[PDB]
């Protein structure tokens, strides 16, 4: 997609074509929106939702001609829905977070879509290490993504993307000379280093020659009676925050700091505070009588490094008191390459995400979809009147998705669902189709899943939507 | 637009805005015109309103008229200062008139009821006419109230109109205290009291800060410490002189401060912030207070007194009125207009002036002649009798303003539903055979066309001044001969 | 053979007679009630709006307030009719489409009465005999409760499942229904309905909605500062610990050497360490503050094990004091004259993606909060739209308890009473009093319309029962016959009927009366 | 009003100029005033706009505050001790000034034109005082009644009374701009007329 | 120009009201102004006399 | 430093970024050295501007061992 203002991003995601197409009429700005939804509580699907969606009222346009009133649809449709929960329910399989077999197979799958495809026996294992040291997994309801950093970085190919357990700071020193420090003592501190001033506003007179010399000689002894503070308590690496209204480190404060073999680092946002907090185990310093040396984090390595020429990069490694943090360096050639590289990983996040929450694997490969137009169409001709109908239309806007899996791998549509609708009346159920063999197998021999709520939250999501479109009647244009 | 079964007109404002009233000045105000000669009319019926306040829809009717009628003299030779001097003559043939068929009953404040049927007619007209008993009783009770008695005047300074939006029509009621739109500092101060003191200040509740510019110099630590403790002594110096006088209730026009706000809620000591000027001397006048530019002027002496101190609420909106009442004798007074939509606060605004205007007017001169067109049909008589006794080339000019001091009754019975020239004869021919000069026209449909039985009055001075300002007029149009304007 | 051979307006206005302003106002408002009456009524349906200017904003709705705020009329008389249904939701809250269907309707009727040589003066003065007769037939048919609670609370279960009908809520009338009347006997007959929080938020289900037993906070806690504390103990301030107090003079600093302004800085961080010490001597853990906390303070709470909340804003401070129980605290100089909350377990919460601070365990509980889910952005905020109709409403039942049957009902009941009165007055005003008895019976029309039932037919099956006795037949909805309003449930407000006769008869009186319309010359937009 | 209500005062007579709060609670009749002319700002301002105060300690920063308020409150009181009943100034008159004035029943004005306090001069008798240190009783007005009546809804002050008055004052009532215009220059020429008749019988 | 209009019977205003540019005709309008600045009547009499 | 109308920093050093570029290559500089000037005159122009900016004040692959 080619953006107005010359901007170019390569995608794949449903959720990023939507957002970044601009469409005008009012019922599709609606399906963007629902495709939103999807993307945040479930992660994944947000392509699947889509057509669910597209198809169900698709089915809609020759139930009207029929003489058959909305409202009927909205109830008879919902009718269908709290069947088809009870169908996907017991299909499923429980799983626990001590099996690495099922979380490795379920962190592929949706990984093997992107163009990072091939090079999943690497990021897959580095998915599912990123989560285990998040949560608890005795105890765990839910998964905070914000506790897992993503730090993109430009040369050097995919395969060159590494798992650091411990803090990257994308800014480089500002000391020179000293670069490498070995069993470090981190301090954190938010008050400045530089000549006194206070809230209020304050001026120095000057009436006599003797009281100029005065002026220079009592700052900087006010400088250095806080750098030695500093090194007192046996610190070897400094993190200022940043200031805007006054300076915070002036260039007398730096010439005394590198005499004393200590690292300086600059400019830390006051957002990321917290993380850093997390990382290492840094008490903040506010004030000169509380930098003490217990308000200090330890450490084993805190050291620069150097790229090939794309710039510095700051890596602590080995932290005496590590948190539940981790973060992931991307790299990549290219910057539409390393953009979706990035939305990839996100979505192998997700899908571990939904299994915390909802212990229960369900067979992928189109083995779902087909079963909810299976039975919903034997339903239907136990039901009598107008509904009878309804139902059926449901069971059939439900072979889209394994019609479009045959037709985008180039098998003939009408015979793969014809064949995969027979076998699945007539034995197991866990039948799909088989991308690489050719045909129709049992899609647990691929080893090929997907968490249960991703079925689910892209099923009630999609007809509630439905039931409002057909509420609305008329368009009015406003001011 | 004349009458009681008038219908009014609607005005689209420049940028927006709708407007419907029935008012004579305001229609005339909003009509964008581009004639001159129309542009003297606007002014004709707007130096009517601010004198009287009564008839700015008559004044143009009869002015209009008394321009046609003079039309076919001037096609007949006739010179038209000979025309503006016999108008004159007539103008002074029927104010001469006018008071000798004038009665006068009373005014004062223990019979009224005179007083009540003079507003009931001019409210007659408008669209209030649903309550218009009730929004004939406020009319009356908010003037004698605000009135001086020797002096002879009204301050309408002292009538405050308040309307607010949402409700119902009859819900309007008159208040005898003042009724501020603002709610008090504090979330947590209780809405009502049952005996309150008012203390009226002027100055804020910050530390004092000089005019000219003062610069406070520190130097020193011990000038820094001295300075918190200046600071927080003179919050707690104004709430103890504030407790010490026996206040209950603090009013003041400039705001409080985060510190200044608890002490007053934790004395027990409910306050109203940001006040605005106008009104703290209406809460003055109405409690008996006085106002202080101090807290060290603040003495027993110097407080109001409220019998009830509400804080009312409206429906389903964050508006807080704060309501004042149950107080001693008082010269200012409120008038509270409700209301279900917004066309019919403005117009209710309108009516209820034009009703205070009318007792105003009383007051001056109680001496009062009856309406319904009773006044035009005895004055047009005494013209025309003594027009046959003028043989200089004026009794035309004097039977022409005779025919046009008529159109007044052919409006009301147009706009009836009557036919004109066959009631109005037989108006005419039952008033000179009996000795009645109060037979009007039956507008309302009542059997009887004696206007003393059905209480129509209009006060003296309305109709003079419906007469010799509109002849005045005349006489400027009559006068000009040439027009010099530049061409579009 | 024009306007007068004379100029008398400017160039630009325009001015309309009699025959053609009578025009003008009945197209004008006739217009206006042909868009909104496809929404009126269980089976109604729902309209789109889009902006042209304002950035494209695509909002969907169904109450007949906000389609007439956004639709831009230029017609003189359809302004009357949009400025009357902004003070019916700004004074009860529900019957917007209501009262301008009926003021369009007795409109559509005055036309025909002006061809028939009838002066306006004569439908009005008869118009307001029929308005009296018809609430004094409504007052005497209202039924008083309140004395019994088992059956004040089967009343307003009864309003609640009544207003909820046409909206989107109607799907899942019987959770929406548990939610709307117990959120309002949380404030103990306070009509404060600002203190109810709705908090709206993407993904899940409408199904997934829920009223929280405690409360819930957006903010977010300091660094380092204990997440969870049981038996907490809430204090409430409000004071400005933004770097310092500034104590506001004219002041300024004038020491001649650079040791004197460190010792004057020294001064000011101790002047914040005594504030905070007083504070302590309340024996808190949790303080709260409605401005920011800067980065000193902010660790001498770290250190004692104190929740510092910050930025909280008035919205969300005054509601805080009447959940716990506490009172907003300054100057923090009498720890025996405050009064502190309470709680029972403050823990953090994770509802989608994001954390709120979650209040489990209360004193009073007189405030409280709704979490809505959605599939999209128009579901969410339809279901705020129609959930603030169903808690306008009920604030007025407890204050004024009488209710009146509707669906239907109550429309029949006013307009058989014009009826009797029209059968008796002689002259011309028998007319027009048939007229606004006929303007009432298609209210019940447009309902039964929507649903494609026989409207002809039900109508004279509701007016024959209204003339024999049976007071409380009304319309039924689920099959399409007639049934009892007694029985079903269907119940209204009383002040909710009684508002929308008295605006739409006051509408049609203001509009009739016009009979002239001058428009003055628009003021012109500068193009460049 | 009527071409015929013209009325002709034997003193001076201007309009209501802005008034501050308080004004609407002084008597507006007095029998036997004494009008006090002055140009002054009886208003809480700075005591000159080239000025600038350097205090030290907090006990001065009280005493500076307290100032202020004792120099305004020495001008009224050297007024009201003079026996003056009405006060009138070019000068803008302060809001504290006004309720000042309406605890002890005193009548006050300001913004006065300054062709009109010129007029008041040589009808009462006083002249006009930069200064409120020296109000005697020949630098005072006199006259016989004073009071503010309303007159087509506008407040008017009258000045009548005066036996040794050596100016007078028109007011005329009409109908229209164009009809007061047209009265004012057809008077301007009678005046003129019997101005010439004096000189040349 | 604006649109004010000054309604008046003597000479003195009409002559200046009308913007002349005549130069041989500007004589007969400041003469006007003369006799209104000396006696104050008579305007309009010099006018025809002249 | 009494320079009124950033602080003027923008217009002086837009001007010395092109100054810097003519005078490199010399370009058409023999028009006003010809006819009195010399090469040392404009050397004391853009060093005199570069002091004028410092007094406007805002506010490689070795790093081993120092
Ligand atoms: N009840 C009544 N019966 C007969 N004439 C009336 C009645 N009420 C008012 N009028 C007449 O209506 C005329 C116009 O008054 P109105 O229409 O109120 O406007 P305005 O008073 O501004 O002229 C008056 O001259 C009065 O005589
Ligand atoms: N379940 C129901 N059965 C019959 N009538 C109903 C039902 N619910 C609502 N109504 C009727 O629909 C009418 C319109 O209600 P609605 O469109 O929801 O809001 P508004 O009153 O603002 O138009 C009401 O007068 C009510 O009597
Ligand atoms: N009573 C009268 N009878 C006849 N002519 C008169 C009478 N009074 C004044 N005049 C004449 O009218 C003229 C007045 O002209 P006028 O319009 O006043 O001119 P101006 O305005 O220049 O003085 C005088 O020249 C005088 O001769
Ligand atoms: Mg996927
Ligand atoms: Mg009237
Ligand atoms: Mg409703
Ligand atoms: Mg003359």
């Amino acid at each position: 997609i080619q953006d107005g203002k010359g901007d170019v991003t390569i995608t794949n995601d449903g959720a990023t074509i939507l957002k970044q197409m601009q469409v005008l009429h009012p019922a599709a700005r609606m399906l963007v929106e629902l495709s939103k939804a999807q993307d945040i509580e479930a992660g994944d699907g947000t392509t699947s939702v889509v057509i669910i969606a597209g198809s169900l009222l698709d089915s809609c346009t020759k139930l009207l001609q029929k003489g058959i009133h909305p409202t009927i649809i909205s109830e008879s449709f919902q009718k269908a829905l709290e069947k088809g929960i009870e169908i996907l329910t017991d299909m499923s399989r429980p799983v626990e977070l001590s099996d690495r077999e099922t979380l490795l197979n379920s962190a592929t799958t949706s990984l093997n879509s992107k163009v990072v495809s091939q090079y999943s026996s690497l990021l897959s294992p580095m998915s599912v290490n990123a989560v285990m040291k998040v949560i608890d997994p005795a105890t765990a309801t839910s998964v905070d993504l914000r506790d897992i950093k993503i730090v993109k970085k430009l040369g050097g190919t995919i395969d060159d993307c590494e798992l650091v357990e411990g803090l990257v700071l994308t800014q480089k020193v500002s000391n020179s000379g000293i670069t490498r420090v070995e069993k470090a003592k981190i301090g954190l501190i938010q008050f400045c280093l530089s000549a006194p001033k206070t809230d209020m506003d304050n001026q120095i007179v000057v009436s006599d020659y003797a009281q100029m010399d005065r002026v220079l000689r009592e700052e900087r002894a006010y400088i250095l009676n806080l750098v030695k503070q500093i090194k007192k308590t046996g610190c070897n690496v400094l993190l200022i925050q940043k200031s805007i209204l006054r300076d915070a480190l002036s260039d007398l404060a730096l010439h005394f700091l590198n005499k004393m073999k200590i690292m300086v680092i600059k400019d830390i946002e006051r957002e990321d505070i917290e993380f850093i907090c997390k990382t290492i185990g840094t008490k903040p310093v506010a004030h000169i009588d509380q930098f003490t040396a217990d308000m200090l984090g330890s450490a084993e390595l805190a050291e620069e490094v150097n790229l090939n020429g794309s710039g510095k990069l700051l890596k602590i490694t080995g932290c005496a008191s590590p948190g539940k943090t981790v973060t992931i360096v991307v790299r990549g050639s290219n910057k539409l390459v390393i953009e979706e590289a990035e939305r990839s990983i996100h979505d192998a996040l997700c899908v571990i995400r939904c299994l915390v929450k909802k212990r229960a694997l369900i067979a992928g490969g189109g083995a779902p979809e087909i079963e909810l137009a299976l039975r919903l169409t034997e339903y239907s001709r136990t039901l009598s009147g107008m509904e009878s109908y309804c139902v059926r239309a449901f069971a059939d806007a439900m072979e889209v998705i394994p019609s479009t899996l045959a037709e985008n791998a180039g098998l003939n549509p009408i015979s793969t669902v014809t064949e995969l609708r027979n076998r699945h009346a007539q034995g197991e159920k866990t039948a799909g189709i088989n991308v690489r063999k050719g045909g129709i197998s049992n899609i647990l021999e691929e080893l090929v899943v997907q968490p249960l709520l991703v079925s689910v939250s892209a099923l009630t999501l999609a007809t509630e939507t439905v039931r409002s479109i057909l509420k609305i009647d008329d368009v009015v244009n406003t001011r | 637009s004349l009458g009681p079964n008038g219908l009014d007109k609607m005005m689209v404002d420049k940028d927006g805005d709708v407007t419907v009233t029935n008012d004579g000045a305001t229609i005339l105000s909003m009509m964008d015109v581009d004639h001159q000669i129309a542009k003297l009319m606007v002014e004709l019926s707007k130096s009517q309103d601010d004198e009287i306040g009564d008839g700015t829809t008559g004044v143009v009717v009869l002015a209009g008229a008394l321009l046609e009628e003079a039309e076919q003299l001037l096609d007949r030779g006739i010179h038209p200062i000979r025309i503006a001097d016999g108008y004159e003559q007539a103008a002074r043939v029927a104010i001469e008139h006018l008071d000798k068929i004038s009665d006068s009953v009373l005014v004062d404040i223990k019979d009224t009821e005179p007083l009540i049927q003079t507003a009931k007619t001019t409210l007659g007209s408008k669209v209030v006419n649903s309550c218009h008993r009730q929004m004939a009783e406020i009319a009356v009770n908010a003037v004698l109230t605000v009135a001086d008695m020797e002096r002879r005047d009204v301050d309408f300074e002292l009538i405050k109109v308040e309307g607010k939006v949402g409700g119902r029509l009859e819900d309007t009621k008159l208040i005898k205290g003042v009724i501020v739109d603002k709610d008090f500092s504090h979330p947590q101060m209780p809405k009502k009291v049952e005996d309150a003191k008012i203390a009226i200040l002027t100055c804020p509740f910050e530390p004092p800060k000089p005019k000219t510019k003062h610069k406070l110099d520190v130097t020193s630590v011990e000038d820094y410490k001295a300075l918190q403790k200046y600071e927080k002594e003179k919050f707690e110096e104004m709430i103890q002189q504030i407790k010490e006088t026996g206040a209950n209730l603090a009013i003041c026009q400039w705001g409080f401060d985060d510190e200044a706000n608890h002490l007053l809620l934790q004395n027990n000591l409910p306050a109203v912030r940001w006040v605005g000027g106008p009104e703290i001397e209406l809460i003055a006048i109405a409690t008996g207070g006085r106002i202080v530019p101090r807290f060290s002027e603040l003495t027993a002496e110097k407080l109001g007194f409220a019998g009830l101190v509400q804080e009312i609420s409206f429906g389903t909106t964050k508006d807080k009125m704060l309501v004042i009442e149950q107080c001693k004798n008082s010269r200012a007074v409120t008038i509270f207009i409700r209301g279900g939509n917004k066309m019919i606060i403005e117009e209710a605004k309108r009516s209820l002036h034009d009703a205070l205007c009318v007792i105003r007017n009383l007051i001056r001169d109680n001496r009062v002649v009856y309406g319904g067109g009773a006044a035009e049909i005895s004055c047009a008589l005494a013209v025309s009798q003594e027009a046959d006794k003028c043989p200089t080339l004026e009794q035309y000019a004097m039977r022409a303003f005779a025919d046009a001091l008529e159109v007044i009754p052919m409006a009301l019975s147009e706009n009836s539903g009557m036919n004109p020239i066959q009631t109005m004869t037989e108006v005419r021919a039952r008033q000179v055979k009996e000795m009645n000069p109060a037979l009007g026209i039956d507008c309302l449909h009542k059997g009887t066309n004696d206007m003393k039985q059905q209480h129509v009055i209009e006060t003296l001075i309305g109709k003079k001044q419906q007469i010799s300002l509109a002849t005045q007029m005349v006489r400027m149009i009559l006068k000009i001969d040439d027009i010099r304007k530049p061409g579009e | 053979l024009s306007l007068a051979p004379v100029n008398i307006f400017k160039a630009g206005a325009d001015e309309e007679r009699a025959e053609t302003a009578r025009l003008t106002s009945f197209i004008g408002a006739i217009a206006i009630g042909d868009l909104v009456k496809s929404t009126l009524g269980p089976k109604g349906m729902d309209k789109i709006l889009l902006s042209s200017g304002r950035d494209a904003s695509l909002m969907v709705t169904n109450d007949g307030a906000t389609i007439l705020k956004n639709i831009g009329v230029d017609n003189p008389a359809a302004k009357v009719l949009v400025d009357m249904s902004r003070v019916q939701d700004d004074e009860v809250g529900d019957g917007t489409t209501s009262v301008t269907v009926l003021a369009a309707e007795l409109l559509r009727e005055a036309e025909s009465l002006i061809a028939k040589k009838i002066h306006p003066q004569t439908i009005i003065a008869g118009w307001r005999e029929a308005t009296k007769a018809a609430r004094e037939a409504l007052l005497s048919s209202a039924v008083d409760h309140g004395s019994d609670e088992v059956k004040f609370r089967q009343d307003l279960m009864n309003i609640a499942g009544t207003t909820l009908s046409s909206k989107l809520l109607t799907h899942h009338k019987d959770h929406f229904t548990k939610l709307a009347v117990e959120a309002v006997l949380r404030l103990k007959g306070s009509g404060n309905l600002e203190a109810i929080h709705i908090i709206k938020k993407l993904g899940g289900s409408l199904a997934d909605s829920y009223l929280d037993e405690g409360f819930l906070l957006d903010k977010k806690i300091g660094v380092n500062q204990p997440k969870r504390i049981e038996n907490a103990k809430i204090l409430i301030a409000n004071t400005g610990m933004d770097t310092d107090k500034i104590k506001i003079f004219g002041s300024r600093v004038r020491v001649d050497s650079t040791a004197k302004v460190a010792e004057i800085e020294h001064a000011e961080k101790e002047k914040m360490k005594e504030k905070v010490e007083r504070i302590l001597k309340h024996g808190i853990n949790c303080f709260i503050n409605r401005q920011l906390i800067y980065n000193y303070p902010e660790q001498l709470f770290g250190a004692a094990g104190v929740m510092a909340i910050e930025h909280a804003d008035f919205a969300g401070v005054e509601r805080l004091a009447l959940v716990t129980g506490g009172e907003i605290a300054s100057t923090f100089d009498h720890p025996e004259l405050v009064k502190l909350g309470s709680c029972k377990l403050i823990e953090e919460v994770m509802i989608g993606e994001d954390k709120l601070i979650h209040f489990s365990g209360v004193a009073l509980g007189e405030a409280c909060t709704i979490v809505l889910r959605g599939a999209t952005q128009q579901i969410l905020d339809e279901a705020e739209r129609s959930l603030h109709d169903a808690l306008c409403v009920l604030a007025q039942t407890v204050k004024d308890s009488r209710t009146v049957y509707g669906g239907g009902c109550s429309e029949m009941l006013m307009a058989h009473a014009v009826t009797q009165l029209a059968n008796r007055t002689p002259g011309k005003e028998a007319v027009a009093m048939e007229s606004y008895a006929k303007a009432l019976r298609m209210l019940p029309t447009i309902i039964a319309d929507n649903a494609g039932y026989d409207s002809a037919d039900l109508v004279a099956q509701l007016r024959a029962a209204h003339s024999e006795g049976n007071t409380t037949a009304g319309l039924d909805m689920r099959e399409g016959t007639i049934g009892d309003m007694a029985i079903l449930g269907i119940t209204e407000s009383f002040q909710v009927k009684r508002q929308v006769l008295l605006s739409a008869a006051e509408a049609a009186e203001v509009i009739l009366r016009v009979d002239n319309i001058i428009k003055a010359a628009p003021r012109k937009r500068v193009p460049d | 009003g009527a071409l015929e209500d013209s009325q002709l005062v034997a003193g001076v007579a201007f309009k209501k100029t802005f008034s501050y709060a308080g004004f609407e609670m002084q008597p507006k009749k007095y029998h036997n005033p004494k009008i006090a002319l002055l140009n002054v700002e009886l208003e809480l301002k700075a005591e000159k706009d080239n000025a600038e105060i350097r205090v030290h300690t907090v006990e001065d920063y009280q005493a500076i505050v307290d100032a202020e308020w004792n120099i305004l409150y020495d001008k009224l009181e050297k007024i009201h001790h003079s026996g003056a009943k009405v006060v009138l100034s070019k000068l803008p008159i302060g809001d504290v000034a006004t309720q000042y004035f309406a605890d002890r029943d005193m009548f006050c004005a300001g913004r006065v034109p300054e062709e009109d306090l010129k007029r008041t001069m040589m009808a009462c008798g006083g002249s006009i005082q930069t200064s409120v240190n020296a109000l005697s009783a020949d630098v005072l007005g006199r006259c016989q009644v004073f009071e503010e009546t309303q007159i087509g809804g506008e407040r008017y002050n009258f000045f009548t009374g005066c036996p040794k008055a050596k100016t007078c004052t028109f007011i005329l009532r009409g109908g229209a701009e164009q009809f007061m215009e047209e009265t004012e220059r057809s008077l301007h020429d009678a005046i003129m007329i019997v101005r010439r008749a004096i000189k040349n019988d | 120009g604006r649109g004010k209009a000054t309604i008046s019977n003597d000479g003195a205003t009409i002559l200046k009201l009308l913007d002349v540019v005549h130069p041989a005709a500007k004589t007969l309008v400041d003469i006007a102004k003369s006799q209104d600045a000396e006696v104050g009547d008579g305007t309009t009499s010099v006018t025809l006399l002249a | 430093l009494h320079f009124f109308m950033t602080a003027i920093q923008e217009l002086f050093k837009r001007i010395s970024e092109q100054f810097t570029a003519m005078f490199r290559r010399k370009a058409f500089l023999h028009w006003y050295t010809g006819e009195g000037m010399d090469e040392m005159e404009f050397t004391e122009a853009e060093s005199n501007m570069n002091d004028l900016v410092s007094e406007y004040q805002q506010y490689e692959e070795a790093e081993e061992e120092a």
